[PDB]
RNA sequence: ACCACGAUCAAAAGGGACAAGCAUCAAGCACGCAGCAAUGCAGCUCAAAACGCUUAGCCUAGCCACACCCCCACGGGAAACAGCAGU
């Protein structure tokens, strides 16, 4: 599910006094009047809060997996409309491959975080075919 | 057991209601009759004028075929394709034995009063 | 006796490991202090711009 | 030592080490971090290597 | 004289757990090429009895020969798990680790 | 159409299974001089006699039908002794079957 | 070829030597069928 | 030893190792596990060469296999020097 359109942008969510503000400025500063990239940023921020131990550390493998997952969701939403977009088809298939690679590395290094990631993002890890 | 696995290999190289109906399938496929019984029962339907074709099948091992001269009465004056079966069970005596078998079938048809009209013939 | 000697050598290397890691902890503390100062300055500037 | 199973592991632990499994079930751990390869040889020879005298009797 | 099984102690990686209480382990030995005089890994599959079903694909395990084979191909039993997949504890310092980095510092204790 | 004058009519199910080849046939060549006899199972026999010189006989039959070569004088006795049984595997049933 | 490739392929395998007119025998006995001359 | 304690020697059985060519032989088709059993699971080998065809006595203080043929030998084919000398 997407964030509500009334949610404030990530950059305008900790500014002091944002609750003492007129409705019109709230609309101007919401996801209703921004392109899709802020909504994806909000999704990423929510997942980082929900899954990882340190939401601020973005270089960790779990953070990269979450980022690639939101990107993959974006590609699937895009291809649901542009069925003949071969470039974005390539991008989606590749991104799935590297997310599988990151999941393999996380499994081999940190199993607890791997379980948490797989539960939080609804990812079913599958072992590669032998032939 | 050994022959069972062998016929499995040959098959590989080839590549309530249902129960009793499959039984009927086997029984109907296995039906056989004599020659004169054939002439008096089955030839009537096969000599109905119209568009028709006969796939006469002959066992290559069991040649000459004594049924071949009797075809004009059995099936009638209609198109006929002779199929030599069980060619895989024949040793390869020399290269091109298959052509020799095909020719031999052709002269065997010729000896009987069968018209040989292979390929394009005319209007 | 040889196993006892191996255990003693392991303990000695463990003490050396503790010394090295305490050193590394101290330089890491001062490094992260400097880096956190930089991050604090950046955060102040950015938050004020958004205000 | 043709009959001894030697096996390798890469980047599984923060520090390098050797582990010997004996017939009795005992395990001997030898930390080799900060050590030179010659030192590793001398250490393993000392702790689990046949002395020269035994080789001479053989 | 303690067992009829040739291989007494062996370390391997678990490659299969689709059996009930039996783990399929891959054991690597070094074999000298007689011509090149270089050592190459030769692989052999072993079946190890896992009573508690505690093996996961990818973990490094140690196997001990049974006094006698319990089955056609089951001749060993899991003595221990040397390296649990993704849950390795540094034997030198005794701390959990993730690859080459400490999950918890040795100094925390 | 059922073939008249066929051995397969006389044989039983198992005997028909043995006689009818199921795998590709392998020839069997035998050089015979005048005064010798070839037995294909208990079903076929050939006596060679009054021949100016030797000859070759190549049997094309099922690989599980035994081919047995003998002299003319011993052929009859061998046939009576081994009709049925295992040396000449077709037909089967001992002397009970050979009565029919 | 790298060491791994040579390990995979293995030692070179000389093809079996060709038999000549004598089929690998010093001499052969023969019966003359006809005599002639060639250029 | 001769009373066996057991040594020497060495079968059957369990574990391991053990020739060459051909992938124009790529799939094998029950080849596994667990349970006292009943039964349950669906598994096992394989491009690091399984399965298959062809070739050859071998790793020589010697060893293996065979002993007219049907691998075997109750039975049958049939009447046996691959023991020495000899043809
Ligand atoms: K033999
Ligand atoms: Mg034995
Ligand atoms: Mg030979
Ligand atoms: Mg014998
Ligand atoms: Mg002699
Ligand atoms: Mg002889």
């Amino acid at each position: 599910d997407d964030p509500p359109p009334s949610t404030l942008l990530k950059d305008y969510q900790n500014v002091p006094g944002i609750e003492k503000v007129d409705d019109v400025v709230k609309r101007l500063l919401s996801l209703e009047m921004a392109n899709k990239k802020e909504m994806l940023k909000i999704k990423q921020e929510q997942f980082m809060k929900k899954i990882v131990a340190n939401p601020e550390d973005t270089r960790s493998l779990e953070a990269r997996i979450i980022a690639l997952s939101v990107k993959i969701r974006s590609y699937e939403e895009h291809l649901e409309k542009h069925r003949k977009d071969k470039a974005h088809k390539r991008y989606l298939l590749m991104s799935i491959d590297q997310r599988k690679k990151m999941l393999k590395n996380l499994r081999n290094t940190n199993y607890d975080v791997f379980e948490k990631i797989c539960w939080g993002l609804g990812i079913e890890y599958t072992f590669p075919p032998l032939y | 057991e050994e022959r069972q696995r062998q016929q499995r290999r040959e098959e590989r190289r080839q590549q309530c209601q249902r129960c009793w109906l499959l039984s009927h399938h086997r029984r109907a496929l296995r039906l056989q009759v004599s020659r004169e019984q054939y002439l008096e029962l089955v030839s009537a339907a096969l000599r109905r004028p119209g568009p028709s074709l006969v796939l006469y099948m002959v066992d290559l091992l069991d040649l000459p075929d004594a049924l071949l001269p009797d075809l004009p009465a059995l099936v009638g004056p209609k198109q006929l394709i002779v199929l030599g079966n069980k060619v895989d069970l024949l040793p390869q005596d020399a290269p091109g034995y298959r052509q020799r078998l095909r020719e031999r079938l052709w002269e065997d048809c010729a000896r009987a009063g069968l018209l040989l009209a292979p390929g394009h013939q005319g209007p | 006796e040889l196993m006892a000697w191996n255990q003693a050598e392991n303990r000695r290397l463990h003490e050396l490991r503790i010394a090295r890691l305490r050193q590394e902890e101290r330089e890491q503390e001062q490094r992260q202090a400097l880096e956190q100062a930089r991050k604090a300055e950046e955060v102040q500037a950015w938050a004020q711009r958004k205000e | 030592n043709p009959w001894v199973q030697i096996m390798m592991f890469k980047n599984m632990t923060p520090s390098p080490f050797l582990r010997f499994y004996l017939d009795s079930g005992e395990q001997v751990l030898v930390d080799v971090e900060t050590k030179s390869n010659k030192e590793i040889m001398e250490h393993i020879r000392k702790i689990l290597g046949k002395n020269e005298e035994t080789l001479r009797e053989e | 004289v303690r067992s009829s099984v040739h291989a007494r102690w062996i370390v391997g990686k678990v490659i299969g757990t689709k059996m009930q209480k039996t783990a399929k382990v891959r054991v690597t030995r070094l074999v000298l090429d007689p011509y090149l005089l270089k050592y190459f890994n030769k692989r052999k599959t072993y079946f190890a009895h896992d009573a508690l079903q505690q093996c996961t694909v990818g973990d490094i395990v140690l196997l001990r020969a049974l006094p006698v084979p319990r089955a056609k191909h089951v001749k060993h039993e899991l003595a221990e798990i040397v390296f649990k997949v993704g849950k390795v504890i540094d034997p030198v310092t005794g701390k959990p680790c993730a690859g080459t980095t400490y999950l918890e510092s040795p100094l925390s204790s | 159409i059922t073939k008249e004058n066929c051995i397969l009519n006389l044989l039983t199910e198992k005997e028909v299974n043995i006689v009818l080849p199921t795998q590709s046939i392998v020839p069997r060549t035998f050089v015979l001089k005048p005064g010798m006899v070839l037995f294909l199972g208990a079903i076929g026999r050939i006596d060679f006699l009054q021949g100016n010189q030797s000859a070759w006989f190549t049997v094309v039959a099922s690989n599980i039908l035994p081919v047995h070569i003998t002299s003319l004088d011993r052929a009859d006795a061998l046939y009576q002794k081994h009709a049925g049984h295992t040396l000449l595997q077709i037909p089967m049933g001992g002397k009970e079957r050979m009565a029919g | 070829a790298t060491l791994n490739q040579m390990h995979r392929l293995g030692p070179p395998k000389r093809p079996p030597r060709k038999l000549g007119p004598t089929e690998g025998r010093p001499q052969l006995k023969g019966v003359v069928l006809c005599t002639f001359t060639r250029k």
